[PDB]
């Protein structure tokens, strides 16, 4: 009843009380893991039947 | 034909069937005979630490029956000393010092009644309630039980059951034939009687009346009763599989020898009288107590036959003037006077008389006017033939009194009270329950004793609850006939069975280790015509019913949620299961037996109820929108 | 009164939260990304028709070779494929029919499953006579089983209908941590790569931030309309993305500590089911009830590509460790391998 109300609050100065970055600081990370990494990814463009496990190989 | 039992997955269902009766108890299933058979197998070759009380509890049995005093005082001496005796109080059950004082006590006295041993009987149940009974329903004992139940719950007999032989009766609804049971081959008395003759003669509240009374006698073995088997019907006669007396009756051998002396009457009045105790023990008035109604067996005993005048008296306290004019006791004419087994100790009187003299004792001018012989009953008192000796005179006196206030067998204890009439004196009514009295006449063994139409439908309806079978009589004869062998063979099919699925197997087993509901075969056909009748091994669980043919575990199923009700339908004259499936299609199922029948259209309607009543309450389960 | 002056101050602190997240929000996604091109139209072929399930297919997770994967199916049974090849290497049978998750160990060493029954199951696939046997039945949840993920062969995560998750001692069987938190029956969750956290997704339309060592919740986020369905990790574990039945998916940044983007379609009205990214995390898959499997362009939002391979509900898919495949599961009976 009040332990609750009272664990809430408490709890919601944990989430209150972090660090924040920029979204567009944040976005860009992302951007940038993508663009280093796209490469990497078989599902982005199809691979060459030789390396593709479940074609010819 | 040939008494074949299911394969032990019958168990299965069998088991919930009776589970859900309540039928699943050391009662209900020792009183049982092929119960306690199978029940004594586990007890004496399976598990060791209760073989002592059943080898104990059997010869209790035996001594039961022993008739000689001189017998009993014998065995209940090597029995209170037996290595039975040091055997059970050794190990860990020995009787209550206040039991053992008793038997002893008696045995002191040199008293051996045949319920000497009773009080142990009773502690021996009372150690076989427990544990002893869990690891018999455990074992595959009970297994073999459910295999039995299963027919014994799936009775459907026609006339191409029986081997009819010759006519051993007749009279105006049927005859009665001699024929030998093709399971068994016990010999039984077939009563035919025809619906197109019982609709004529307005005989169908007397054809159902005969089978309820036959129901409530027809328990216990009577020797002195024309007692019921089975119970069907072709779809134009009613049958009753009856007690065999291929003898002719008394009317018909009363005519032919003559009249009957004191001595050779009272071996039929003993015979009767222990008939009738039978019967008002159970509240059933005869009724109809007359030398035709008494038959006799190939070797001269009798029973009492055709129950269909007998009536009920433990809640009806019945009615008014039925029975045979000249044998009816006046509280049996005055339709305004209620009267219970009175009616029957007045009604043997004349029964004798007629035996003695040749006539009811109220028909001399030999009158066929009924006014006149039930004017005599209901007035005049009866006045013997001279010749008739003391004893006797009190006999028949006291049976006649018009006071039912003034009757032997009236006066509070029944039949007890005629036994002890100074004109048995001479007998021992022990040997006379087990007939080894003279039979005063022995029948040679060829005798010979002594249309019209209209349809049928809605009188179809006064017989829908006229098959019957008696199950105390059923295993009687099933365990007196084939039950060992078929044990047997029975064995030996399921033993080779295992032995083939090793060679083949290391796999099962599949209802085992999940949360399957049950399991067992039946008969599938699918949507549409396209299909046909395929049997299948199913498995039912909480949330889907498999099935697979053999030799493959199963490939196909059919969930809960997709089950939208199970309803009974009818096909070929036999009943199936209808499911409604989502998609607008129709499965359709059909059990081996009746009971499996009721189990499996119970254990699906819970199962998809409550799986779809699940489903909905899971987000991850239920469709969505 | 002492109950309204803590109402009002929590209240207060979800000002805080949502004014702080807006103090941030200088710019988006949408935008940052508008430079870079499309990915173009992504089609792929179905591989393998993975055939043995006898009725709906509730969960799939690959294992770390990216060549054997466990699912569990309404029949009641698990089954261990090898997609190259398709054949079963385990068939196991549960004792409980009522099965809704499961999990495949790092170590390949064991399986976990559970459902209706509140139970997680651990099976051990290398047993001594080859013999695949229960070897651990976790109890604890008040509820049913919703998902569930070793973190190694001695640590497992769980989700449950009982509104907890928890950390669990494969090998004294007991709940190590609880978490508690959401209001609402936990749906699914997901490790970070450093498996030091993860994120949960319950039906009060939240998914939470979770520290793995000390059963705290770090992080709420909220935005959804309904229930969440699915959650997964963006690669590099500063993100997560999110199915719900309210038709979308969206993407969540850690620290910016709000939601990034949301992947929508006015031709899209069925709930999400299952959502993995792509190796590089450019690909955002999600299997729908509309038994289609749609892939969105994690960064720009579009949709570049649709699976269509199932006659009902794509229940779940998992993308391998190396980005060759996708498979998908579905209400059908089967699974498919796409690329
Ligand atoms: O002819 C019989 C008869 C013959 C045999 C047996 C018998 C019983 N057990 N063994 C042989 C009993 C019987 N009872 C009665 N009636 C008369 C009757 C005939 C047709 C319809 C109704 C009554």
């Amino acid at each position: 009843s009040i332990a609750q109300a009272r664990k809430l609050v408490e709890q919601l100065k944990m989430e209150a009380n972090i660090d924040r970055i920029k979204v567009s600081k944040a976005a860009a990370d992302l951007m940038a893991y993508c663009e280093a990494h796209a490469k990497e990814d078989p599902l982005l463009t199809p691979v060459p039947a030789s390396e593709n496990p479940f074609r010819e190989k | 034909k040939k008494i074949l039992l299911p394969e032990p997955s019958i168990r299965s269902v069998m088991q919930k069937y009776l589970e859900d009766r309540g039928e699943v108890t050391f009662e209900k299933i020792f009183s049982q005979k092929l119960g306690y058979l199978l029940f004594r197998d586990f007890c004496l070759n399976h598990l060791e630490e209760a073989r002592p009380l059943v080898e104990f509890y059997e010869e209790i049995k035996k001594y039961e029956k022993l008739e000689t005093e001189e017998e009993r005082v014998a065995r209940s001496r090597e029995i209170f000393d037996s290595y039975i005796m040091k055997e059970l109080l050794a190990c860990s059950h020995p009787f209550s010092k206040s039991a053992t004082e008793h038997v002893q006590g008696h045995l002191g006295k040199k008293q051996v009644p045949p319920d000497l041993f009773q009080p142990y009987i009773e502690e021996i149940c009372q150690n076989l309630r427990g544990d002893v009974f869990q690891k018999f329903i455990e074992s595959d004992k009970f297994t073999r039980f459910c295999q039995w139940k299963n027919v014994e719950l799936n009775i459907h007999l026609t006339m191409n059951d029986f081997s009819v032989h010759r006519i051993i009766g007749r009279g105006g609804f049927g005859e009665v034939y001699g024929c030998r049971k093709a399971d068994t081959g016990k010999m039984y008395a077939m009563k035919c009687l025809d619906k197109k003759r019982i609709k004529m003669k307005q005989g169908e509240t007397l054809a159902l009346n005969e089978r309820i009374m036959l129901s409530l006698v027809s328990t216990g073995d009577c020797p002195f009763i024309v007692c019921m088997s089975y119970a069907f019907h072709t779809p134009d006669k009613l049958s009753f599989i009856l007690d065999l007396m291929n003898g002719g009756d008394l009317h018909y051998h009363l005519s032919q020898h003559g009249v009957f002396s004191e001595a050779d009457m009272r071996f039929y009045a003993a015979e009767i009288i222990l008939g009738l105790e039978h019967m008002h023990n159970r509240f059933v008035v005869y009724r109809d107590l007359k030398p035709a109604n008494i038959l006799l067996d190939e070797h001269g005993h009798v029973r009492i036959s055709d129950l269909g005048l007998a009536c009920d008296f433990s809640k009806k306290k019945p009615h008014a003037s039925v029975g045979t004019h000249g044998y009816m006791a006046p509280e049996v004419l005055q339709k305004g006077v209620a009267y219970d087994s009175s009616a029957d100790w007045f009604s043997l009187g004349c029964m004798l008389f007629k035996l003695l003299r040749g006539h009811s004792p109220f028909r001399q001018h030999k009158t066929k006017d009924k006014h006149e012989i039930d004017r005599m009953t209901l007035t005049m008192a009866v006045e013997l033939p001279d010749s008739f000796s003391p004893e006797l005179r009190s006999l028949l006196e006291g049976l006649l009194q018009r006071d039912v206030n003034r009757r032997l067998g009236c006066l509070g204890r029944g039949a007890q009270e005629v036994k002890e009439s100074p004109f048995f004196r001479s007998l021992d009514w022990q040997m006379v329950f087990l007939q080894k009295y003279p039979p005063p006449l022995i029948p040679p063994r060829g005798e010979v004793n002594a249309k019209g139409i209209k349809l049928l439908d809605s009188d179809q309806e006064l017989y829908r609850n006229f098959p019957l079978t008696i199950s105390e009589r059923w295993q009687q004869e099933v365990a007196e006939t084939v039950f060992d062998t078929i044990n047997a063979e029975t064995d030996r099919l399921e033993a080779r069975k295992k032995a083939k699925n090793k060679q083949l197997g290391h796999e099962e087993d599949y209802a085992l280790g999940k949360d399957c509901i049950m399991h067992g075969y039946m008969s599938k056909m699918g949507n549409p015509f396209l299909t046909q009748w395929q049997r299948r091994y199913f498995y039912l669980f909480p949330n889907r019913l498999e099935w697979r043919g053999e030799g493959e575990a199963p490939q196909s199923l059919l969930t809960m949620e997709e089950i939208q009700s199970v309803e009974e339908t009818q096909i070929k004259e036999r009943k199936c299961l209808l499911l409604k499936i989502r998609g607008g299609k129709q499965f359709i199922l059909q059990c081996d037996s009746d009971p499996e029948l009721v189990q499996w259209k119970k254990e699906l309607r819970d199962a998809y109820r409550e799986a779809q009543q699940l489903v909905q309450r899971v987000p991850k389960m239920k469709n969505k929108p | 009164s002492e109950l309204d002056q803590l109402r009002q101050e929590a209240e207060q602190l979800k000002n805080q939260i949502r004014d702080a997240r807006k103090a941030c929000a200088d710019a988006t996604l949408s935008q940052i990304t508008n430079n870079i091109d499309p990915v173009g139209r992504i089609q792929m072929r179905t591989r393998r028709t993975l055939r043995g399930h006898l009725a709906k297919i509730y969960a799939m997770h690959w294992g770390t070779d990216s060549r054997l994967l466990v699912s569990a199916s309404q029949d009641g049974k698990l089954i261990i494929w090898d997609s190259y090849t398709t054949n079963k290497v385990h068939a196991i049978p549960l004792r409980s029919s009522w099965v809704m998750t499961c999990a495949y160990a790092p170590s390949g060493n064991y399986v976990a499953c559970g459902g209706l029954d509140n139970i997680c199951s651990i099976y051990n696939l290398k047993t001594r006579e080859g013999n695949v046997r229960v070897s651990r039945e976790l109890a604890g949840h008040t509820g049913y089983l919703s998902c569930c993920r070793f973190l190694d062969d001695n640590q497992i995560v769980t989700s449950s209908g009982d509104t907890t998750c928890a950390l669990w001692d494969i090998e004294t069987g007991q709940q190590t941590t609880t978490f508690t938190g959401h209001t609402g029956d936990v749906m699914s969750l997901s490790l970070a790569p450093d498996t030091r956290l993860f994120v949960s997704g319950a039906c009060d339309a939240s998914a939470k931030l979770w520290d793995v060592r000390e059963g705290m919740c770090r992080q709420t986020f909220t935005g959804h309309e309904s229930d969440i369905n699915a959650i997964c990790f963006f690669p590099n574990g500063n993100a997560f993305a999110t199915g719900s039945d309210d038709a979308t998916c969206r993407l969540f940044d850690l620290r910016a500590d709000q939601e990034l983007m949301t992947y929508s379609h006015d031709n899209i009205i069925c709930g999400i089911t299952s959502v993995s990214f792509s190796k590089s995390g450019r690909l955002l898959l999600a299997g729908y009830d509309d038994f289609n499997c749609n892939v969105w362009d994690a960064l720009k939002a579009d949709r570049a590509g649709v699976l269509a391979g199932h006659d009902n509900r794509v229940s779940c898919l998992g993308v391998t460790d190396d980005g060759m495949a996708v498979a998908t599961g579905s209400w059908d009976s089967f699974l498919k391998i796409w690329n």
